[PDB]
């Protein structure tokens, strides 16, 4: 069977991408960002698993920003905080017009952002400098990974052998970047030497999404063809764990924010609903399976065993055992 | 049977004596054949210096006396006794005779070495060559500007080939000095904040001066300079008839004035888009010369050429305006096929997608709406900026071309970058009577503030 | 042709298939079990044959040929085709207590059979196979993979005195001669 | 009486007119040469350009993983045999008798796991550097690669020649594999001739004018000094520039500064000597660029004509159709492309050297400078064309399942494009193919053999097959069917039909920055990639770009065709139909809304077409549960049958989803 959503929130447009804030900087830890056909929305979610006087969920919008294009990807900066007067909301997005939009807001009645241009077709993946907040890495169909400062200048780049599908910055060794390519390769790059470090293979094409386990940095996890794929960098260039997951191909991967053995994956948008699953390395099966009308994106709550997926005019949320 | 390369123009008279021929031969024997090379006394001297390197400091006078017999030294040494120069003077003469065989690589090789050598002497050599190089860039521009005056004084003086060759030598020398300045900038990585800024300013000014020299040279080759003022002498050349082109674009702004009626911009021109990006840097330059306006077209070709000396303007934007003016020059003489204008994209290695963007932007300002659209749709044409989409749509709207605005929107599907552009695209639909499409596009942008507007 | 072809280029048939399965058959040459195992190594060598109808635009032997390789006790044989793939083409024939003769393999076409004449340092052999215009019955093939003339070889008696013969020690082979010739 | 050199004759063959002979030389390289004996007045031997072994050591950069570089080379088409790789693997694994009956896609895994187990067998302490790891990695790979190379020696060694006098087919019996011999073309012949042979060739085959023939022979002697001085670093600079979508004119410009700062013995003084036997280099360059082009007016899509007898057509679909034959044809494309690419590399370097000389040294007036730039503007697209054809002749096709193919075919019949049911007949193959090999076997051979026997110069029961004419013409028409400007789209359609939806993105991306034909068709087929990779919103935008060029490209103007010839509606509405049906058959509601809203701008009063279109849009919105979108898709129906019958789906689907409030 499917599990129904635990919690749901309705929107003024479709949802294409959704990401929680991963950072603990100044009461920001319950922020959520999501993208539609002309805009990006910033809000907060509190749950009955975190505040004991909440029945189920409190969703609250903080600001919407309209920019006349679809939103295709989102990344948060570590500078983001609610403890400050004024607050600081700082993030970036990718969009259909092949450009990056850097947003910085004091939660006033504003529609202010900075544009960064120079990728030549679409941008699949974004990540900030995870520590100081002063740069952005971005991967694209144009066979490049590109680093950019807040001043909007491209500061470094790496050429790829097929479209760049995923990117991850290391939080402690902040000179190390992971990239994954549609050809099935996952590479690590050094930002100070501007060189490749090592690579891994999927055995499978296309690779659609990859993610680095920021609770055990030796673990990589991805989806390619119909498998999910997991490596341990201390052992082999091939997937130490491989399993078929989705019939209609597999699209997204995310490790849990809280547990180095817990992760989630989506199928493709098959005919009525995107299917998704939550997997656990202790188990021979998924522990949760779900299904969403036009189901889009994939993210995890910063502190809960709780995931979010977008879809047809909605955000939908699921809680899991660990 | 060949020579070697002449190390100067004119060559030293020793160069022509038969002891400088290179040639190859076969000897016939009572049993077989054998081949040999006669490497002439220039190649016998250079392949001696190549073998003498490990003791060169003992052999400087022997190398000097060989180069002074092979025709490898400058003619100015032929009256000079080797025993009335220093070993340093004999070494600058030999180093000249080892760069006049080649170009650049010894100087960049000495910079990369003296940085990796520690020595306080070599730190003073690096300083000396940097100060020698910067005073060279200054003196080469002082001589270049002193050469090029007859192109812009209205004198109509067709230049002597020796003046053209002097301008080519100053351009080549500026380029060589630019590569010496970049070789300081790539390797001297511990030069402190203000020294790095002082070096960077010298490289950027040298680069801008090299571009100015390259474009002034091409405008001289393609027959556009000297800037000859209109009086009736029948010769095959092109000329910059600023009066005709000014009467065109001042009449063209008056087409927009009388069609827009104050609902659309009189400055819908694509060229009053391109120049508008560059603003006060050019709007004040195009008022320096008598008859300058601050708007296109410029009042002299020198006001097109000092555009290359601009800081704060990118090369693609400089060349975009230059190609626009070359198209106006070709369109001023449509009784001809004067081809060397058409070299300009290649001589500055500009992409075909940039050339077609400029051509479509020129055709729309010249009142073509067919070739002016379907060259913008042609698949290399560089993806336009949002202000360029809204300029093109406003240019059809300020003229009356309901369908040509819609054909552009239905193809380029452009980024609706503000409420002004939502109002523009709503008008795009409503003037063609696209009433359902206007109502759905209205609903897509009717946000919780601007909905009533 | 219309030009004069002044040079050629080599391309390798370095196929990316699984290693072509040489079906190995032991030629148990009756009587050679008295040989002294001071075996003559010769060199290795190869060779080939073409069908007399292989150049014809509507032949069941069009663009087909036969080729072979030799080492020690062993002869390897294939049929090849540029037109349609040949199932069971690969075989290996292995002559007990003998050495094969380098180039000691000859092929004769007939209007009913292909006939292969083979020599070792102690035994001569005649193998017989069907001709393709006796396997197939049509100027139309419809099969996207064909059988080779070699397919059915597992039905041949290699001990039949009409096919195998021990070479007589008088007149006897000239010691360490590789060279021979064989015909019908 | 015809003499050899000192070379050691391994064997020879004989025709009615010629000898063909095979040697090991002195140092033990394989040599083949031939000589006609009825018409050769000089006694010179004709060369064969042999296939080498792979290179003994691999250059690996400090921006590269050593495992990637060795796992490319070890599995690159035609470097190694499976028979060499499996012997290296059996012995590197130090093993017992494993019968390794493995494919390429199995063998890479046992090879890499053998190297990983031996490398894991070397790390003896608990803390180590990334530098020590890359050194150990590169040692354990070279230690495998040199073992593969020694087993490729021991299988390349020659054992005989074989000749067919019924076809003039010629083969070399190497030890493991078999090799085949093919004629060289005049350009690749003159470029591959070792220099003393290029002092003893006859001028009167290049031109009826000996002076033009001479200027070309001297141009080749300038280009061959660039072959005899350009390094591995400089060849990597060219291929890296062409892969990274950069200017090969500027790759040649940098390589010319690197050469001019390196020249050790005055090579540039002899390039400038040989260039002064030339009188008109612009004409000689224009001729070499002409004999290297493949753009042609040829209607090749006209497959085996319906008036031809069935027995003749089936004998012709079966011509040159074996696995062995397709590999030989596509390695013909590869060795032509991977030679002419180097000719274009050196021709850009020589053009940049001429730009660097101009009016200052040899000739003068800028009419030479322009006419040389007008040639350089062909050398760069010609280099990129041979680079893209090299890449397509090396790039592997994917091990796609039948389930993933029959589904893709059921998603492509929605466009009416395809009598392509023949694709089902032949997929019992024991090997991976390249994307050019796949294209030859299931598309291009079916057209090439239709064309070659369309207007036969003699009766088909009297035509023989002549191998030198047949192979050269088949590879020449396969090059025309792979030419980046070819208006038939058939290569891209073959990749799309065979689900090659990664390689089809990388090919379109290597093509778009410079090629200017088929780009509407490429944005449509890139939209087909993005649908089958789930990026459906990018796919809609790519279909919305490709919509501009309908009425301009044969594939787009083919896509819009019907047997219902009631032509009222616009070609763009006929294209938007073919894309709506696809978004309907995949079931993507956003994209049906956004495309129908886009299509309405272009949609007329086309009452029959509008009645079919709105019936499709209604049904599939109702199937998707977009009931108010389905409601207006039903209100806009002009057909008084469909508007009654569509609501008979609506009332049922609302009742039996219990959506009773809508109802």
């Amino acid at each position: 069977a499917s599990r129904n959503a635990a919690y749901t929130v309705d929107c003024e447009d479709y949802v294409h991408v959704v990401e929680f804030n991963p950072f603990e900087n100044g009461d920001s830890g319950n922020l959520i960002a999501y993208g539609g056909n002309n805009y990006v929305v910033i809000g907060t979610c509190t749950f009955q698993e975190e505040e004991a006087d909440v029945e189920g969920i409190q969703y609250k919008t903080l600001r919407t920003f309209h920019h006349g294009v679809r939103v295709d990807g989102i990344a948060w900066s570590p500078e983001t905080r609610l403890d400050s007067l004024p607050p600081v909301i700082k993030f970036c997005t990718s969009a259909a017009d092949m450009k990056i939009r850097l947003f910085t807001s004091d939660l006033q009645d504003k529609n202010e952002y900075k544009v960064l241009e120079g990728h030549t077709d679409f941008i699949n993946g974004l990540v900030f400098d995870p520590k100081e907040g002063q740069e952005i890495a971005s991967v694209s169909d144009d066979h490049t990974c590109r680093i950019w400062n807040l001043e909007g200048v491209q500061t470094a780049h790496f050429v790829l052998h097929s479209p760049g599908m995923s990117v991850c910055w290391h939080p402690e060794e902040t000179f190390k970047l992971m990239v994954a390519e549609k050809n099935g390769t996952i590479r690590f790059y050094d930002l100070l030497a501007q060189q490749a470090i090592l690579s891994l293979e999927s055995e499978q094409v296309p690779l659609m999404s990859a993610h680095w386990c920021l609770k055990n940095t030796f673990k990589v996890g991805a989806v390619a063809g119909n498998d999910w794929l997991i490596w341990d960098i201390t052992r082999s260039s091939y997937p130490q764990n491989k399993r078929p997951v989705h019939m209609d191909r597999a699209c997204l991967f995310r490790w849990s924010t809280i547990s180095e053995n817990l992760f989630a994956t989506t199928g493709y948008p098959g005919k009525m609903a995107s299917q998704f699953q939550i997997h656990h390395l202790g188990h021979p099966q998924p522990i949760l399976m779900g299904s969403v009308a036009v189901g889009s994106g994939l993210s995890w709550h910063r502190t809960l065993p709780l995931c979010v997926i977008g879809g047809d005019h909605k955000l939908l949320f699921w809680v899991t055992e660990v | 049977l060949n020579r070697g390369v002449p190390p100067s123009y004119p060559p030293p008279e020793q160069f022509f004596n038969p002891s400088t021929y290179n040639f190859d031969a076969t000897c016939l024997l009572n049993s077989g054949v054998v081949h040999l090379t006669c490497t002439g006394f220039q190649k016998e001297t250079l392949t001696f210096l190549k073998k003498s390197g490990p003791s060169l400091n003992e052999l400087i006078p022997d190398g000097y006396n060989r180069c002074l017999v092979a025709g490898l030294l400058s003619p100015r040494f032929v009256d000079v006794q080797p025993s009335s120069l220093s070993q340093e003077e004999q070494l600058e003469a030999i180093l000249s005779a080892a760069i006049q065989t080649s170009s650049l690589g010894l100087l960049t090789g000495y910079i990369r070495r003296w940085i990796t050598e520690e020595q306080p002497n070599s730190a003073t050599n690096l300083r000396f060559v940097l100060e020698w190089t910067w005073n060279k860039v200054v003196l080469t521009k002082e001589e270049f500007d002193r050469l090029c005056v007859p192109l812009f004084d209205g004198s109509c003086h067709f230049m002597d080939p020796q003046t053209i060759q002097s301008i080519q030598q100053c351009y080549l020398l500026l380029s060589n000095l630019n590569i010496v300045l970049s070789c300081f900038a790539s390797e001297a990585r511990e030069i402190t904040e203000r020294g790095l800024i002082d070096l960077s300013n010298k490289f950027v000014v040298s680069h801008l001066i090299c571009q100015y020299a390259q474009v002034v040279l091409w405008f001289s080759h393609s027959g556009l300079l000297p800037e000859g003022i209109d009086d009736s002498v029948q010769l095959s050349r092109l000329c910059y008839n600023y009066p005709v082109i000014q009467n065109y674009y001042t009449s063209r702004r008056q087409k927009f004035e009388r069609l827009s009626r104050g609902k659309w911009n009189p400055d819908c021109l694509m060229i009053d888009g391109l120049v508008s990006q560059l603003g006060e840097r050019i709007e004040k330059l195009w008022k320096r010369d008598e008859g300058g306006t601050g708007k296109y077209p410029p009042a002299s070709l020198h006001a097109v050429l000092d555009m290359y000396l601009l800081d704060g303007v990118t090369e693609a934007a400089k060349h975009s305006i230059t190609i626009y003016l070359l198209l106006d020059i070709m369109y001023s003489f449509p009784n001809k096929t004067d081809t060397p204008i058409e070299s300009f994209p290649t001589v500055f290695a500009i992409s075909w997608g940039q050339v077609k963007l400029i051509q479509g932007f020129w055709l729309i300002d010249h009142n073509d709406y067919e070739s002016g659209l379907d060259l913008l749709f042609h698949p290399a044409t560089a993806k336009p900026l949002s202000w360029q989409h809204s300029k093109i749509i406003q240019a059809f709207m300020s003229q009356g071309e309901h369908r040509q605005a819609l054909r552009y929107i239905q193809t380029m599907k452009p980024t609706v970058s503000s409420g002004n552009d939502v109002i523009l695209h709503l008008t795009v639909l409503l003037f063609n009577r696209c009433m359902v499409e206007a109502w759905n596009f209205l609903r897509q942008h009717c946000n919780r503030l601007n909905i009533e507007e | 042709a219309g030009a004069l072809e002044r040079s050629f280029v080599e391309l390798s048939g370095a196929e990316r298939e699984r290693p072509r399965h040489f079906r190995e058959f032991t030629v148990c040459s009756i009587g050679t079990a008295n040989a002294v195992a001071g075996a003559v190594k010769y060199s290795e060598s190869a060779g080939g044959f073409y069908y007399v109808e292989s150049g014809k635009l509507f032949s069941v032997t069009r663009n087909r040929f036969i080729h072979w390789k030799t080492s020690g006790d062993t002869l390897e044989l294939m049929e090849e085709s540029l037109d349609i793939n040949l199932l069971n083409n690969a075989i290996r024939l292995k002559f007990q207590n003998c050495s094969v003769l380098p180039g000691g393999v000859y092929v004769s076409e007939t209007q009913n059979r292909v006939i292969i004449l083979m020599l070792t340092n102690q035994t001569v052999h005649r193998l017989l196979l069907p001709h393709p215009s006796r396997m197939y019955r049509s100027e139309l093939v419809v099969d996207s993979q064909m059988q080779s003339i070699f397919t059915d070889i597992g039905k041949v008696d290699f001990t039949d005195p009409c096919n195998y013969q021990l070479i007589p020690a008088v007149p006897g082979i000239s010691p360490n001669s590789t060279a021979s010739t064989a015909w019908l | 009486s015809l003499f050899t050199s000192q070379e050691t004759l391994i064997d020879f063959a004989l025709t009615s007119t010629d000898i063909w002979a095979l040697w090991h030389d002195a140092e033990n390289q394989t040599v083949v040469k031939y000589i006609n004996f009825e018409h050769n007045v000089a006694g010179q031997w004709n060369p064969v350009f042999m296939q080498p072994l792979p290179e003994e050591e691999i250059v690996i950069r400090d921006d590269q993983d050593p495992r990637e570089m060795y796992l490319q080379s070890l599995f690159t088409p035609g470097q190694f045999t499976n028979e060499a790789l499996c012997k290296a693997l059996q012995i590197f694994c130090r093993g017992t008798e494993r019968n390794l009956d493995l494919s390429w896609s199995e063998l890479k895994k046992e090879v890499t796991l053998a190297v990983e187990n031996e490398l894991q067998g070397s790390v003896t302490e608990y803390e180590f550097s990334q530098e020590e790891f890359r050194n150990l990695q590169q040692e354990f790979w070279c230690k495998f690669y040199a073992c593969c190379l020694q087993y490729q020696e021991a299988l390349s060694h020659p054992l005989a020649l074989h000749l067919n006098p019924h076809t003039n087919m010629v083969c070399l019996l190497k030890k493991g594999y078999l090799s085949f011999l093919i004629p060289s073309s005049l350009v690749d012949h003159l470029y591959l001739l070792p220099y003393e042979n290029l002092l003893t060739e006859d001028e009167t085959t290049i031109s009826d004018d000996v002076d033009i023939a001479r200027d070309v022979i001297c141009l080749i002697k300038c280009l061959r000094l660039i072959e005899e001085s350009v390094t591995v670093d400089m060849s990597v600079i060219m291929e890296m520039s062409c892969y990274n979508l950069q200017s090969p004119e500027k790759a040649a410009e940098q390589i010319l500064e690197d050469m001019i700062t390196i020249d050790v013995e005055n090579v540039m003084e002899d390039i400038c000597s040989k260039l002064q036997e030339i009188r008109n280099p612009i004409h000689a360059i224009g001729l070499l660029i002409r004999e290297m082009d493949y753009e042609t007016e040829v209607e090749m899509e006209k497959g085996f004509n319906p008036a031809q007898p069935l027995n003749i057509r089936m004998n012709l679909t079966q011509l040159y159709g074996s696995n062995t034959a397709g590999y030989i044809v596509c390695r013909g494309v590869h060795k032509i492309a991977s030679t002419r690419f180097l000719i274009c590399r050196d021709l850009l370097i020589l053009q940049q050297l001429l730009m660097r000389l101009g009016d200052a040294v040899i000739w003068g007036t800028g009419q030479l400078f322009q006419a040389q730039q007008d040639l350089l503007h062909r050398t760069a697209p010609l280099l990129l064309s041979y680079y893209l054809i090299k890449w397509g002749s090396e790039c592997l096709a994917t091990d796609v399942p039948l389930d993933t193919l029959e589904s893709n075919l059921q998603h492509l019949s929605v466009l009416e494009l395809t009598d392509s049911g023949a694709l089902m007949a032949n997929r019992f193959v024991s090997s991976p193919q390249t994307i050019v090999e796949l294209f030859f076997q299931e598309v291009a051979r079916k057209h090439i053999i239709s064309h070659l026997f369309s207007q036969p110069k003699a009766p088909l029961s009297q035509t023989g097959l002549n191998w030198p004419e047949m192979i050269t013409a088949i590879t020449s028409y396969l090059l025309q069917l792979l030419w980046p400007s070819n208006p038939g789209c058939l290569f891209l359609e073959c990749l799309m039909g065979n689900c090659q939806y990664v390689q089809l993105q990388d090919y379109i991306q290597l093509l778009h920055p410079w090629c200017q034909v088929n780009v509407g068709s490429c944005r449509f087929m890139l939209g087909r990639c993005y649908l089958v990779t789930g990026e459906g919103q990018k796919a809609l935008e790519c279909f919305c770009q490709a919509a501009s060029e309908v009425g301009k490209e044969e594939f787009l103007d083919r896509l819009i065709r019907s047997e219902d010839g009631e032509i009222v509606s616009t070609p763009r509405l006929q294209y938007y139909d073919k894309v709506l049906r696809l978004l309907d058959v995949i079931g993507l509601p956003e994209l049906v809304i956004q495309l129908a809203t886009s299509a309405i701008t272009e949609a007329g009063d086309d009452w029959k077409s509008q009645a079919t279109l709105r019936t499709c849009i209604f049904k599939h919105h109702l199937d998707l549960g977009h009931n108010s979108q389905a409601y207006e898709a039903l209100t806009q129906i002009p057909d008084s049958s469909r508007q009654l019958d569509c609501l008979r789906q609506l009332v049922v689907v609302l009742c039996e989803r219990s959506q009773l409030q809508d109802l």
